[PDB]
């Protein structure tokens, strides 16, 4: 379906006239949702956790995939809702808020980017989807031209994607060279035991883990996220990190290695040391987006990790989501807009929203406790989760610095709400002004789901056992 | 393997110790690929397969469009400064 | 196999056989009377070719040196049917593999050579030029009159004799 | 070692005469579509014009303005000349009859003149004239657009072939010339020739009207006749691709009855009288191009660059995107796809 | 093509009698240099029982 | 040693001396006022979008083109398999070229005249 | 009229090419000893001839149409030994 | 004579090492005309190894295409033992590089050759949408 919404987009946004954007976006949230309901019943073809090959080879279907595909589309529908309605029907919304002409197609184009890592099973097929990805997102970076931290966010950002493509093509070059064979699948324990690829394959998947910004080589991504739009940074922090967090979770080619351990090691203790004197609310979020990224990486160091790291990116993909449309919706409420790319910059700007809206808050309380990791929110099952795997697997200090992580980032995550429930001055009287309905409800869905949905751990358990077993 | 080896190494260094100019990075990006490449034509070669020749290929075309859509990038950055001081 | 790349010198072994390999004549035609003769070899030596292949599939690996017999049947047979052609059709046959000499090698500038050793081959040995694999409504390009495709220059040698055999009858 | 030589210096000096005889052919049918003469007085019947204005250029000073970067300003149409003499290594008189008998003959051409683009790109930021500038980005711009159909059309022929020896696609049109079956396809390398060329009416890039003189404001002596000589060469170069592509190289027609009459045997008197024949029907071939570079160049006001951009990218590429559609469709139908 | 398949056993079968002899005879060779030595030539480097063409030769 | 290489080494060479006849004849005086650039005789900045665009455009063109080389090179050993594989890869391609045509990419006072009585 | 002054440049031209690729053409064959030449030759064609040289005594294009081949024919093979491709 | 063609690929080595004066250019052109240099003398190596016709790809692509884009913008803007070659006849096509690539590719591979044509497609919208101010 993907594709020929890609063909059929290019062909109306080349005939439409720029007032039509909206219109055009909602048509194809509204696709993008058809698609999610019609087509959900694919999952029966995975029945007893069956693996499908196909195209010759070069892409591989199994139950893992299917939900990672129906989770970026999940994603997509809620990243268009922002673009294709307004907040409010004010004049300095259509300033701050506007799609781009030529948006919803990058955006399309770099979802299959995302969806072709996924399911890759040859290093040509991993190559090629790493580069659309990493093209549609440069240029996603680089639609908004008017910013001027926007372009440089984006000649950056090209520049330190290049650099990362260049190592993971000469990782699969040397594999090629050692085993002249592009496929892991080709991989046995035999083989593993009797040749040492630990160079080659630590360096491929550090080639793509630096893509998502892990520590030592952090503060460029950061940097690029503070300086894009904030619809943007929503789209661009979430979308790669899930398509190559998923990809190195399928494969399995850093089990117990030296190399990732001290690099997990250390990015959980930058994301949440270094988290802790920032004043701006998108460097938060990414060093929040660092510290989670280093909980995923844990579980790169070993076998049968797909329940933990399934439940958690569900649960993560969809706080980040939330958090960052409760920092959307709190604009009306300032009193100061910065600029019209990012018109709120300093999480003291959130001072006294209790008093503007007190059910905005109970939402940012709910959405940061579940960062934090407090029971029954989803996010202490997935920490839970990924405890329970690496104390089985015998990560002991790994697991008491994991510990020790979530302690320190828990102040900055607390910094949010205690700026939040503080009190402001010039307190809101009235106003006739309607937030829109449809993404209020959709920020009303995802936090009923942090909140509910652990109801139903024990239903979703069963499932896994017979779509995974 | 050597030659490819020297050009990709010689380019990383230019491109990180780069404080002269932004030309001189994206052509380090560009000789990077092409070592890249040599060494993997060397190796095709020397196993008469050709998925080594493909992988060139494919290479080939995307060096390509990634040129195309940098300097674009490169471009948009102009217009809004007019002069790049690196 | 690949040809050879930058430096590369040609170099020759002067070693015999191991005197346990029973020894075998070798085909002395060249390229151009091997291409005229090739369709009557094939015909005649069918079994053999075919016996020497499966060998080399059965052995699965050793087959150079599991299937020396056959290889010594099939240059048998290939130096047989030579040595019949040169001792009954030897002016045609000449006439042929220099035609060919002159136009690259393409069996499609020696149409009327090619008559002419055809018959001569099949009057007196008994050899018959066929194409596998044609259905019946497809014609054999070799038997097709009027081609769209020609020769530059008909051979002189060869459009005399056939237009002496025309007249002789044998044609 | 002795027969090589003999071969190159032959093939060398036809070419190189060639080149500076089409001048004078130029100039003396301009002349005569003028309703005058042309020159008619440096040598008998003007038959020495290229060589005294050779000489002459020749005992030129070369100025090497103060803002200008020399070496590249003398070496850009240095090389410009060397690529399109480098050219002519592929181009067969008769079969299998050139100086390099590639097996990628077809891939050379296209890449020795992609090669070409440099002169112009180069000689603008040699110059330093401003004049020089505008045309040097103007040109680059309408080269690149128009060697793009070039391409295209190389591609659409081997459709028809699956061979990249140009001798192979000469004798395959033996059948028939693939000018007949794609007449379209031939006005367009025509149009296209002339754009990739710059000549008139396309000759934007160094028309002397909106911009005085071109790139070449600046260049005196030798790169002055480096310059000039590689224009031309690339007219008679490009006049040879289209004649190898579209009207049958050296092809004539069936000269084998004739010779049979003739000659009873193989001699080196037939092996000559084959090879002028052959070459006589590439040169006429040839002839006749150039007559109508010349002849269009008489006919017609130049194009604007908005004008040929917009056709090259609006009217042509589209076109020859419903070809590449439309060729292998017949193929398809007819069953009919070319063995190698 | 035809013609090429009814040519391609005859002159396949000559190759493989040039292989067998120049391998064997460079087997001979390399043996009368290691006499005197503690090493066994006949060896295959590979442990499939299959013949195997030396490739790799020393530099002439 | 074929004629090919030996041609390609005997241009340059051939280049080279006619400049190098050119620098041993010719006289060579420059002074400040020849040495001056040309513009009309006496002594004596914003670009468009499109020329940008003609020549960033040109590369993936050139690109799609050059990637039917290995489609013609193989026609008949792809059949009629390659053949359809190609026209989707062609119909892709031109839903580009519409895109770019449609968006008019490379191309570069009638009011009323009211009096109020 | 038809202009004969105007004609005679590309006579010469004409005649110069004509000339140029008839003297081209004699040398062709008389590098080749009596015979066209060869073109569009494959990896086949190369190893036929080669292998024709080892038959006639090096006399390059030279045919030979005898049954059985001399005696030096099997002991003058040619294996290549190719330098190490670094 | 035989040294020539036996140190060629060391010399071409030797060559790409000093063609990397593209670092120590005074004037970025002049770095670009040296990467044009690194790039023939690339294609040279390519022929050597033999990859001919990927000589002339590289030469038709990356100085056809690439290093012209290059200009147009700044102009605008302010093992010792030797292998043994054998022969065999079991190929009577007339099978090269090229025909095995384009086999390949568009049999084998059809998907990766879908994928690129949207990789293209790519490379035609994006600098379209941001070099390009609509309306
Ligand atoms: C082919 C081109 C000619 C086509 C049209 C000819 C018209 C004509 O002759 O009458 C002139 C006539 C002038 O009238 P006139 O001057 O009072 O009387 C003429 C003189 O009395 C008599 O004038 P003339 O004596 O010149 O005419 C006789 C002529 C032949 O008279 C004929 O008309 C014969 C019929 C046509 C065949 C042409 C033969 C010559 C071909 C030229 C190449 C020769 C080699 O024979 C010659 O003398 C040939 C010229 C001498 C040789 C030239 C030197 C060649 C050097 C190497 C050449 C290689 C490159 C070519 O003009 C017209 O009637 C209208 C002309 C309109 C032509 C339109 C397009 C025609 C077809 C397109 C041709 C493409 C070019
Ligand atoms: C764009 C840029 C383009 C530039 C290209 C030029 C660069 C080319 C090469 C660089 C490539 C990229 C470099 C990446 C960083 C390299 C680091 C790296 O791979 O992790 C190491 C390499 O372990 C070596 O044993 C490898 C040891 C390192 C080699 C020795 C150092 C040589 C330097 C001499 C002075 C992987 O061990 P590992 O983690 O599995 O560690 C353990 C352990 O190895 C095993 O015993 C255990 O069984 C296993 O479970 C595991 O836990
Ligand atoms: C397992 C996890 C998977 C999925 C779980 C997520 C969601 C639950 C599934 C489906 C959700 C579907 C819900 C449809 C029913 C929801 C519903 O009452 O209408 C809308 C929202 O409608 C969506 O915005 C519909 C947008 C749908 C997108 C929701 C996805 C999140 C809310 O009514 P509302 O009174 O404010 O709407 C009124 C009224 O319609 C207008 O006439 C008034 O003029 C206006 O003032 C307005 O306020
Ligand atoms: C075909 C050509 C045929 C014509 C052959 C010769 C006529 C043209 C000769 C001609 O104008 O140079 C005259 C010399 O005059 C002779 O007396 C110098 C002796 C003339 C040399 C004759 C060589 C004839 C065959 C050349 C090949 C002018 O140079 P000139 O005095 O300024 O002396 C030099 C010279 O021009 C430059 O090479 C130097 O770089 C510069 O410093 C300058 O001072
Ligand atoms: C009418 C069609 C509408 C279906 C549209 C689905 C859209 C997905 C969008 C976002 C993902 C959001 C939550 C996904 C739920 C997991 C389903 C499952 O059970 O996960 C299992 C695998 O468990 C896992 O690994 C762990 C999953 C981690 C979930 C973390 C959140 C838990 C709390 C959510 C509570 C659910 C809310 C209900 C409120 C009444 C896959 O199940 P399956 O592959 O067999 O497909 C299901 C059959 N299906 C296609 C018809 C729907
Ligand atoms: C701009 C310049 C346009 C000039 C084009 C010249 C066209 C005439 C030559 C066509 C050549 C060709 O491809 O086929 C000619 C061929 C000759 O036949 P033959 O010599 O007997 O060789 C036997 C093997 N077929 O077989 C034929 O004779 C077939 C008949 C000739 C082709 C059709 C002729 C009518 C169309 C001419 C219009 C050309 C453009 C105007
Ligand atoms: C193929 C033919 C090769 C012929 C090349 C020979 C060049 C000889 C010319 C010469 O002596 O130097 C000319 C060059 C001019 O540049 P310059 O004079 O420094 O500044 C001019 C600014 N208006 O002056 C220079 O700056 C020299 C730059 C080139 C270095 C070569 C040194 C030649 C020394 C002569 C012995
Ligand atoms: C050696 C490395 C490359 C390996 C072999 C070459 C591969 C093939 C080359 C293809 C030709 C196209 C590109 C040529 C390279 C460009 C050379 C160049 O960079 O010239 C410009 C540069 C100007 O620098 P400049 O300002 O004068 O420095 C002042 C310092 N005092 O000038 C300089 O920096 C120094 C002067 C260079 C003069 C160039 C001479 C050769 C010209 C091309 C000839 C091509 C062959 C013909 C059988
Ligand atoms: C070199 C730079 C770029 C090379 C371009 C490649 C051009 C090419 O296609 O070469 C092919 C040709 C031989 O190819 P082929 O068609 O198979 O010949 C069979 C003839 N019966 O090749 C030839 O015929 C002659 C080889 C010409 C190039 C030799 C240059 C040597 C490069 C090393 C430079 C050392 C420094
Ligand atoms: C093919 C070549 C065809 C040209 C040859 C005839 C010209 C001619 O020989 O003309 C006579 C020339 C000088 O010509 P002129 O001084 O202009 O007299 C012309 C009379 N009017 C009235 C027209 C002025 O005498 C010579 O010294 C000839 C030596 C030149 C040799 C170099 C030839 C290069 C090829």
């Amino acid at each position: 379906m993907l594709i020929l919404a890609i063909i059929s987009l290019i062909t109306f946004v080349s005939m439409s006239k720029l007032s039509d954007n909206r219109a055009i976006i909602r048509l194809i949230n509204i696709y993008l949702i058809l698609v999610l309901v019609l087509d959900s019943f694919l999952y029966l073809l995975f029945l007893n956790n069956q693996t499908y090959t196909v195209m010759g080879e070069l892409l591989i279907f199994n139950s893992f995939t299917f939900y990672i595909d129906m989770l970026i589309y999940f994603i997509m529908i809620v990243i268009s809702s922002l673009y294709g309605y307004n907040l409010y029907n004010n004049n300095l919304y259509k300033t701050l808020f506007e799609p781009k002409k030529e948006l919803i197609i990058l955006f399309l184009i770099n979802i299959l980017g995302a969806l072709l890592i996924v399911h890759s099973n040859d290093f040509i097929t991993l190559f090629v989807a790493i580069e659309l990805q990493s093209y549609s997102i440069y240029l996603i970076t680089a639609i908004y031209n008017s910013s001027y931290k926007a372009s440089k966010a984006s000649m950056l950002y090209f520049f330190m994607g290049g650099i990362l493509s260049i190592l993971i093509a000469y990782s699969i070059n040397t594999y090629y060279s050692v085993l002249n064979s592009y496929t892991l699948h080709s991989l046995d324990s035999l083989i593993i035991n009797t040749l040492d690829l630990n160079l080659i394959l630590i360096a491929l998947s550090l080639g793509l883990l630096f893509k998502i910004g892990i520590a030592p080589l952090h503060k460029w991504l950061i940097s690029i996220y503070e300086n894009t739009p904030i619809l943007i940074t929503i789209y661009i922090s979430l979308i790669p990190k899930i398509s190559i967090l998923s990809y190195l979770v399928l494969s399995n080619i850093s089990i117990n290695s030296l190399v990732i351990s001290i690099l997990a090691i250390l990015t959980l203790l930058v994301g949440s040391v270094g988290g802790l004197l920032q004043i701006k609310i998108k460097r938060l979020l990414a060093f929040s987006g660092l510290t989670n990224a280093g909980y995923m990486m844990l579980l790169l160091l070993l076998n049968n990790n797909e329940f933990s790291y399934l439940y958690y990116i569900t649960q993560y993909s969809i706080s980040h989501l939330a958090i960052f449309m409760i920092i959307i919706f709190s604009i009306y409420y300032i009193n100061y807009i910065n600029n019209q790319y990012n018109p709120i910059i300093y999480v003291n700007q959130l001072k006294g929203l209790i008093h503007d809206n007190a059910y905005l808050v109970l939402s940012m309380a709910i959405v940061v406790f579940s960062f934090i990791g407090i029971p029954p929110l989803l996010g202490f099952f997935g920490k839970l989760n990924i405890l329970m795997s690496i104390l089985n697997n015998g990560y002991y200090f790994i697991s008491i610095v994991l510990i020790v992580a979530s302690l320190i980032s828990a102040l900055y995550y607390l910094y949010l709400l205690n700026v939040s429930i503080q009190d402001k001055n010039n307190i809101l009287i009235n106003s006739n002004e309607t937030v829109s309905s449809v993404l209020s409800y959709i920020l009303s869905s995802l936090i009923i789901l942090i909140t509910f949905g652990f109801i139903y751990n024990s239903l979703i358990i069963d499932i896994f056992n017979v779509y995974f077993n | 393997m050597f030659i490819g080896t020297i050009i990709l190494v010689l380019s990383f260094l230019g491109f990180v110790f780069n404080r002269r100019n932004i030309i001189l990075a994206f052509i380090c990006l560009e000789t990077m690929l092409l070592g890249i490449n040599l060494i993997l034509l060397r190796n095709s070669v020397l196993f008469d397969d050709i998925s080594g020749s493909l992988f060139a290929i494919v290479i080939i075309i995307l060096a390509g469009v990634e040129s195309a859509i940098g300097l674009s990038l490169l471009v948009s950055y102009y217009r809004l400064r007019g002069v790049i001081n690196s | 196999p690949r040809e050879a790349a930058a430096h590369w010198v040609p170099f020759e072994d002067k070693a015999n056989m191991p005197d346990n390999v029973p020894d075998v004549v070798e085909v002395g035609a060249t390229s151009a009377p091997l291409l005229s003769a090739s369709y009557f070899i094939g015909a005649k030596c069918k079994p053999y070719n075919d016996d020497f292949m499966l060998c080399r599939e059965e052995s699965q690996g050793s087959g150079a040196i599991d299937c020396l017999k056959e290889g010594r049947r099939v240059t048998r047979c290939a130096v047989s049917v030579i040595e019949d052609i040169n001792k009954s059709c030897l002016d045609e046959f000449r006439l042929h593999w220099q035609c060919l000499e002159q136009n690259n090698h393409q069996l499609s500038g020696c149409r009327k050579a090619e008559a002419l050793l055809n018959k001569c081959v099949f009057t007196k040995l008994n050899l018959e030029k066929k194409i596998p694999g044609l259905r019946p409504d497809e014609e054999p390009v070799f038997l097709k009159k009027d081609p769209w495709i020609k020769p530059a220059v008909d051979d002189f040698k060869s459009v005399r004799a056939y237009a002496e055999a025309k007249k002789n009858g044998t044609l | 070692m002795i027969i090589n030589i003999v071969e190159i210096l032959i093939f060398l000096v036809c070419v190189l005469f060639s080149v500076a005889y089409l001048t004078v052919a130029e100039r003396k049918t301009l002349a005569y579509m003028q309703r005058r003469l042309g020159p008619n007085f440096v040598g008998y019947y003007g038959l020495l014009q290229a060589f005294a204005d050779a000489v002459k250029l020749l005992l030129k000073e070369i100025v090497l303005p103060k803002e200008s970067n020399y070496i590249i300003l003398v070496i850009s149409p240095l090389i410009t000349l060397i690529t399109a003499l480098i050219g002519w290594v592929v181009i067969p008189l008769g079969p299998g009859i050139t100086l390099g008998e590639l097996n990628l003959g077809i891939l050379f051409s296209l890449a020795i003149g992609s090669l070409g683009v440099f002169g112009s790109l180069l000689s603008g930021w040699s110059s330093n004239s401003k004049y020089s500038l505008l045309g040097s980005i103007r040109s680059t711009a309408q080269l690149i657009s128009y060697e793009l159909i070039l391409t295209s059309i190389f591609i659409i022929i081997i459709m028809f072939v699956s061979s990249l020896n140009i001798t192979t696609i000469i004798e395959t049109q033996r059948v028939v010339w693939y000018c007949i079956p794609l007449l379209p396809l031939l006005l367009i390398f025509f149009i296209a020739s002339v754009a990739e060329t710059a000549r008139p009416p396309f000759d934007l890039t160094e028309s002397e009207s909106e911009l005085v003189a071109g790139y070449f404001t600046e260049y005196s002596g030798s790169p002055f006749v480096f310059f000039f000589l590689a224009e031309y060469s690339n007219i008679i170069l490009i006049s040879a691709f289209n004649g190898y592509l579209l009207l049958g190289g050296y092809l004539s027609f069936n000269y084998s009855y004739l010779f049979n009459i003739l000659f009873n045997d193989y001699s080196y008197v037939s092996f000559l009288f084959e090879g002028l024949i052959n070459s006589s029907a590439y040169a006429i071939k040839l002839v006749f191009l150039m007559f109508s570079f010349i002849w269009v160049r008489a006919a017609f006001p130049r194009f604007t660059y908005d004008n040929l951009i917009n056709f090259c990218w609006i009217i042509l590429l589209p076109l020859l995107f419903g070809i590449f559609l439309i060729i292998p469709s017949t193929l398809y139908i007819f069953d009919s796809f070319p063995t190698l | 093509l035809w013609a090429r398949i009814y040519l391609m056993p005859l002159l396949q079968a000559e190759e493989d009698r040039q292989t067998v002899r120049r391998s064997i005879a460079q087997l001979e060779r390399e043996k009368e240099i290691m006499k005197g030595t503690g090493f066994d030539v006949d060896k295959s480097v590979y442990n499939d029982g299959k013949f195997h063409a030396p490739a790799l030769m020393i530099p002439p | 040693m074929n004629t090919f290489i030996i041609f390609i080494i005997l241009i340059p060479i051939v280049g080279f001396a006619l400049l190098a006849v050119n620098i041993l004849l010719a006289v060579y005086k420059p002074y400040n006022e020849k040495l001056g650039a040309f513009e009309c005789g006496l002594t004596s900045l914003a670009f468009n979008a499109a020329f940008i665009l003609v020549a960033i455009l040109f590369l993936p063109f050139d690109l799609e083109i050059s990637t039917l080389l290995p489609y013609v090179m193989s026609i008949y050993l792809v059949s009629n398999y390659g053949f359809t594989i190609v026209l989707l890869f062609l119909l892709i391609l031109i839903i580009g070229f519409v895109y770019e045509i449609n968006t008019n990419a490379l191309k570069i006072n009638t009011d009323s005249l009211i009096y109020k009585l | 009229a038809i202009p004969f002054e105007a004609l005679l440049p590309y006579g010469i031209i004409f005649g110069l090419l004509t000339a140029g690729g008839g003297a081209m053409q004699v040398l062709h064959v008389y590098r080749n000893g009596g015979v066209r030449d060869r073109f569009a030759i494959d990896q086949w064609d190369s190893q036929m001839m080669e292998r024709d040289l080892r038959l006639n005594g090096g006399q390059g294009r030279k045919q030979v149409d005898q049954a059985t081949a001399p005696e030096a024919f099997k002991h003058n093979h040619v294996w290549k030994s190719e330098r190490p491709l670094i | 004579m035989m040294y020539l063609t036996y140190y060629f690929i060391e010399i071409t080595i030797f060559l790409a090492i000093l063609c990397t004066f593209i670092i120590s250019a005074k004037n970025p052109m002049v770095s670009i005309l040296y990467m044009i240099a690194l790039f023939v003398i690339a294609a040279m190596y390519l022929y050597l190894i033999g990859l001919g016709i990927f000589s002339l790809l590289y030469i038709m692509i990356y100085i056809g295409a690439i290093a012209v884009l290059f200009l147009f913008i700044i102009t605008l803007l302010d093992n010792d033992y030797n292998t043994i070659i054998t022969q065999d006849w079991f190929n009577i096509e007339n099978t090269t590089l090229l025909t095995t690539i384009g086999n390949v590719l568009l049999t084998n591979n059809a998907f990766i050759l879908l994928v690129l044509a949207i990789v293209l497609l790519l490379g035609i919208i994006g600098p379209i949408s941001i070099t390009m101010k609509h309306k």
